[PDB]
């Protein structure tokens, strides 16, 4: 398990605009936000950005 | 005396008034007081130049007791032998003692240092071709000894079994025997490539003990005492790696033999084909020119008709000149024919490793004749305050004996009195309350009681597993695994099986329901099972020792006799005559008078081929 | 199939829990 | 194996810190010295039923 | 190829090898007196608005200062608040803490030290954590010092403990804004000399690099905290010499409780405002009804000793003929002070004053300069 603070989400968006860009076109459109972050932490994009 | 008139208050000092020693003007800097009557040294630790004196005193003197403020040391002959063995000349010791003492050093103490330090290293026991020799660099020292002539540059061979008699006799004379192994210059014995693994770290007190052993560049035979969990096994491995010769290790249990083999294979670069085990199941020897054998005292010292293969292995051990012997749990060496293992094995260096250097008889002092002088006394409170061992809170719960049990206790024999004071119901209630309280605290509790019937009765009353001698070994292993891992199993009852060297899970609480008379060795052995807990790194962690004893009985006498050794180590046994919450506990063992009466009655009632079809 | 299905049903269980809590 | 997340709007995180403080208090209570060890029990009544 | 145990024993007792000690003490005493020779009546801003920035980040969790950094910084800040409002009564003060990347305001800029003491006591219980932000703290200090009048000096005291800081934006723009607003920042560092703090202290104090203070131990921390209660010497380029309109209220006496004009609570005593006749609770405070500074004569009286200081007392020569055998304002007899056998009257404990030529002992030397601020010999002189 990982704790995701709101300011952690804001700093993820600010430091990485790619995550906010993927957030804007998916979360209100296809799947909800916790599903989005569950998909993102299992993705190669997270490993590349880390 | 120094032309000093005695004071009016000198009456109650039985020739111990040392006021004639004129105090030095700069006394407040000096930390020492020297008693001319017995050589006792009084060291104050709070003063400046204390540790710079404390190392000097622990090199030259035996510490009788080491409390927080004032430390007490004894100048004895063996401590002086150890002091001169590491290169301290007599004049240096006298001058440093004179500089560090407030009162001037009396001429009695100076003459004692002169007498004990001189005539050292005259007689030496050397081993040549598995055959003992006593050697002296001076010719007439051989001729002056004529009382115990067991004769078989100037030297004469003595018998193998008479080495202890020769050492005792030469200690009675003013020529003590020098037992030191110069393994650097010993090329007859084949060496070993054994060395410590680089990943193994050695704590500074272990380094200090080994520096006591290897101070002069030669292995000195002696005894190193360390608490349980302080790493006496690691000290044994490290000494074996230092000597780099053939090593024989004697243990008290077969599980200890397997543990020692595992520690040799783990902590140092010893190949398994160089190691061997002499037990009942395992009897094959290493085929190399040098290596390790680990065995049991009873196996080596078996006077019974041993098997043919065991006879062959014992012949191999006796015919080989060993460079090092490790006598783990050396307190059992002074026994009847456990004494003979130092004579049946021709070993150059003899190290005794123990945690309980006490016996209830006077034979504990014979170890200096058997193994050697006490090389290193570990300060248990220094190790506890540095986190090396657990900081136990020793206590002594006083259980008031009930009226009917005490009435039956007075009019009984001692053997029945024993069981009758063990099974008092107030001790049941106190143990149950302590188990409940320390199980709520999440502590692993090991309950010790030597009486098997009492062990079973307490375990059945409290619903906790019990381990003793006739329990099967697989059941014992299963119960130990459940105690180590299952969170519902936090209390296991143990008999005298747990006192001896067997493998146990880590425990942080201990309750001693009963005991074996005034065995100080058993009392300190039980304390060692909670001294090595994993939670030592946690700040504020304390382990707990409880000695539940019945009031106004011989159990007070035996408990005080047992705790004498632990308070000699420095532990403070705080009595507990009241437990807060005894009446508020839900279920009390034998609260009703009828239940106590039933328990009383139960305790009282405890005490030609064809003719072969015939057979 | 079991790792893919376990991941997607874990995601859906987390989504259901977080919609229930909100 | 599986990954789980804790999405918060930074409002319940103070409550989570308070719960961690409560866990720390429980840890303090676990290592608490018993009352018969921190003070003498001589003046109190004798133990029994 | 050997081992550690096979080496020779350490012999630590042998390593210990064993009057002109008064001279060795008095040379250090004279060197300490040498650093105090530069006594001048520098103009100092008496009316101050000191913002106390306290670090409350993860660096306070270090226990290198007993028992932890945060607890004793809070205690030393409490003592500093007491000493600051004792020696600078007119001056106002605000307290800001840095925690979790956000500057936090814990007490408004007020002339009442009790509110700041209560705020510090409230902060003492919480555990410090987070990553400090010098820019957020400096921006909030800039916002708090914005309504400060031009006559009142704007100062910021930072008890900074971390070695690195994270800023939401550029910190040099904040430094330039602080310089433009005439705000002097003094930073008390804890671990080492941070370059941004040194640059900030150098820029905000007109090229002075002596306002970045780093402690050494407990006593140095206490000395550095006690160094900040003195008003800073202002620059010659500052031309904000303005008259300050203020009133001296009369202490009203009444057994009947009345509503105060500052907190709207029943108060027995008080001070009626000399301009608008509205009672106040404590002094010195601005008037809640007419915005006038209400102080006492004692509040002004505390600060002349900064305006003119006492010249430091001169150690008398040993060969000089002493005027008196005992102290002047103390009449303690000066001893022989034979430091060695032929020392005779070496380093005689008399301390001549530069004006009255009167001799004083060491206790009078450290009392007349510290607790008193006036020479009894200079006042006994019949000019
Ligand atoms: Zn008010
Ligand atoms: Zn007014
Ligand atoms: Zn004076
Ligand atoms: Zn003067």
């Amino acid at each position: 398990n990982v704790n995701l603070s709101r300011e952690k989400i804001l700093n993820i968006f600010e430091n990485y605009p790619i995550v906010k860009k993927a957030y804007t076109d998916n979360v209100p459109k296809n799947f909800k936000e916790p599903e989005f972050w569950a998909r993102f932490f299992s993705s190669k994009l997270f490993r590349k950005l880390r | 005396p120094a032309d000093f008139v005695p004071d009016s208050v000198s009456g109650m000092f039985r020739s111990h008034d040392f006021s004639y020693l004129r105090l030095r003007p700069d006394h407040a800097s000096r930390p020492l007081w020297i008693s001319p009557s017995d050589g006792r040294i009084i060291l104050e630790s709070f003063s400046p130049l204390a540790e710079q004196a404390q190392d000097f005193l622990v090199t030259i003197a035996e510490p009788i007791s080491r409390p927080s403020h004032i430390h007490e040391y004894k100048i004895t002959a063996y401590s002086l032998y150890a002091a001169v063995s590491v290169g301290l000349e007599t004049d240096d010791i006298i001058s440093v003692l004179d500089r560090l003492s407030k009162v001037p050093v009396a001429e009695s103490i100076i003459n004692f240092i002169k007498g004990a330090t001189i005539s050292y290293g005259k007689v030496k026991l050397v081993i040549k071709h598995n055959r003992y020799f006593v050697e002296t660099t001076q010719a007439d020292i051989l001729q002056m000894l004529l009382n115990d002539s067991v004769i078989g540059v100037h030297s004469f061979e003595i018998a193998n079994e008479s080495v202890e008699v020769v050492k005792k006799r030469c200690q009675e004379i003013d020529y003590p025997v020098l037992e030191e192994y110069d393994f650097r210059n010993d090329h007859r014995n084949p060496d070993l490539d054994i060395d410590l693994k680089p990943s193994t770290q050695i704590r500074p007190y272990q380094e200090k003990s080994l520096s006591k052993m290897f101070g002069n560049g030669r292995a000195r035979s002696g005894i190193i005492v360390l608490p349980c969990g302080a790493g006496k096994t690691l000290v044994g491995i490290t000494a074996a790696c230092t000597i780099k010769k053939s090593v024989i290790v004697l243990c008290t249990s077969s599980v200890s033999v397997m543990q020692w083999r595992q520690q040799f294979l783990q902590w140092c670069t010893l190949q398994p084909e160089n190691c061997a085990v002499f037990t009942s199941d395992n009897k094959e020897m290493f085929q190399t020119e040098s290596g390790l054998v680990v065995s049991t005292y009873s196996m080596v010292a078996n006077t019974r008709n041993r098997s043919h293969d065991s006879q062959k292995v014992m012949d191999f051990l006796t015919g080989r000149e060993w460079g090092f012997i490790i006598l783990d749990e050396v307190h059992v060496v002074p026994a009847a024919m456990f004494r003979r293992v130092v004579s049946t094995i021709a070993a150059h260096a003899k190290l005794g490793l123990t945690a309980t250097l006490v016996r209830e008889d006077d034979k504990i002092g014979d170890l200096n004749f058997l193994i050697g002088p006490k090389l290193y006394e570990a300060n248990w409170m220094e190790l506890s305050q540095k986190g090396h061992i657990a900081n136990v809170q020793c206590a002594e719960v006083w259980c008031p004996m009930t009226a009917e049990f005490y009435q039956e206790y007075l009019r009984e024999t001692a053997r029945k009195r024993m069981l009758l004071y063990i099974m008092n119901p107030t001790k049941f209630q106190a143990c149950q309350f302590l188990i409940q309280y320390h199980e709520r605290r999440g502590d692993k509790i090991i309950v010790f009681s030597d009486n098997v019937y009492a062990l079973q009765e307490y375990a059945l009353k409290m619903g906790k597993p019990f381990i003793y001698g006739s329990t099967p070994q697989q059941e014992r292993m299963n119960i130990l695994q459940n105690f180590q891992y299952n969170d519902q199993i936090n209390t296991i009852f143990l008999s005298k099986v747990g006192d001896t060297s067997i493998d146990l899970p880590e425990a942080t609480c201990l309750i001693q329901i009963s005991s074996h008379y005034g065995s100080r060795r058993q009392e300190a052995q039980r304390l060692g099972r909670i001294l090595r807990a994993k939670r030592r790194n946690d700040e504020g962690f304390n382990a707990f020792f409880y000695s539940l004893v019945s009031k106004d009985t011989q159990e007070m006498y035996y408990s005080t006799k047992r705790q004498a050794f632990l308070v000699d180590q420095g532990y403070a046994f705080k009595v507990i005559t009241h437990l807060h919450g005894m009446e508020n506990i839900p279920n009390l063992a034998y609260a009703s008078p009828r239940e106590r009466r039933e328990l009383l009655q139960e305790v009282l009632l405890k005490n030609h081929p064809l003719i072969r079809k015939m057979y | 199939i079991k790792m893919t299905l376990q991941q997607i049903i874990s995601r859906y269980k987390d989504a259901d829990i977080y919609e229930e809590k909100r | 194996a599986t990954l789980h997340i804790n999405i918060t709007t930074a409002s319940d995180e103070v409550a989570q810190r308070e719960l961690q403080e409560r866990q720390a208090e429980e840890k303090r209570k676990q290592n608490a010295v018993p009352e018969w060890h921190k003070q003498s029990t001589i003046g109190k009544t004798a133990l029994g039923r | 190829g050997g081992y550690a145990w096979e080496d020779e024993i350490k012999r630590s007792w042998d390593l210990v090898k064993v009057m002109a000690s008064l001279v060795a003490s008095i040379v250090e005493a004279r060197k300490k007196r040498t650093a105090k020779k530069n006594i001048t009546p520098y103009q100092r801003g008496i009316i101050r608005s000191l913002i106390l920035t306290l670090d409350c980040s993860e660096a306070m969790l270090e226990k290198d200062l007993r028992p932890n950094r945060h607890a004793m910084i809070i205690q030393y800040a409490i003592d500093f608040v007491h000493e600051f409002f004792d020696q600078n009564p007119i001056s106002q003060m605000g307290i800001i803490i840095m925690r979790n990347g956000l500057a936090q305001l814990v007490s408004q800029v007020s002339g009442n030290p009790q509110d700041h003491i209560d705020a510090l006591k409230s902060i003492r219980k919480q555990e410090p954590k987070g990553n400090p932000s010098l820019q957020n703290a400096l921006e909030m200090a800039r916002g708090l010092l914005l309504p400060v009048p031009a006559h009142c000096t704007r100062e910021v005291l930072i008890v900074f403990g971390s070695l690195s800081t994270t800023d939401p934006g550029d910190i040099h723009q904040t430094i330039d804004s602080l310089v433009s607003e005439k705000i002097r920042v003094k930073v008390l560092g804890l671990s080492a000399q941070v370059a941004i703090c040194k640059e900030l202290c150098k820029a905000t104090n007109y090229g002075d690099e002596s306002f970045y203070k780093i402690l050494l131990d407990e006593t140095h921390l206490k000395e550095l905290f006690n160094e900040a209660v003195t008003p800073l010497p202002v620059n010659k380029i500052n031309k904000g010499f303005t008259l300050v309109k203020m009133g001296f209220p009369t202490r009203i006496f009444e057994d009947t409780p009345t509503f105060c004009s500052c907190h709207s609570k029943l108060v027995y005593g008080g001070y009626f405002c000399p301009n608008c006749h509205s009672k106040v609770c404590s002094l010195p405070t601005v008037c809640p009804c007419c915005d006038l500074m209400l102080i006492l004569s004692t509040h002004l009286a505390r600060s002349y000793h900064h305006l003119m200081p006492l010249k430091t007392f001169a150690e008398v020569p040993t060969t000089e003929k002493f005027r008196s055998e005992d102290c002047f304002s103390c009449q303690s007899r000066f001893p022989i002070l034979k430091n060695h056998k032929n020392g005779k009257l070496l380093t005689s404990s008399r301390y001549r004053c530069e004006d009255c030529k009167q001799e004083f002992c060491v206790d009078c030397d450290v009392f007349i300069h510290e607790i008193l601020h006036n020479c009894p010999g200079c006042e006994s002189k019949p000019v």
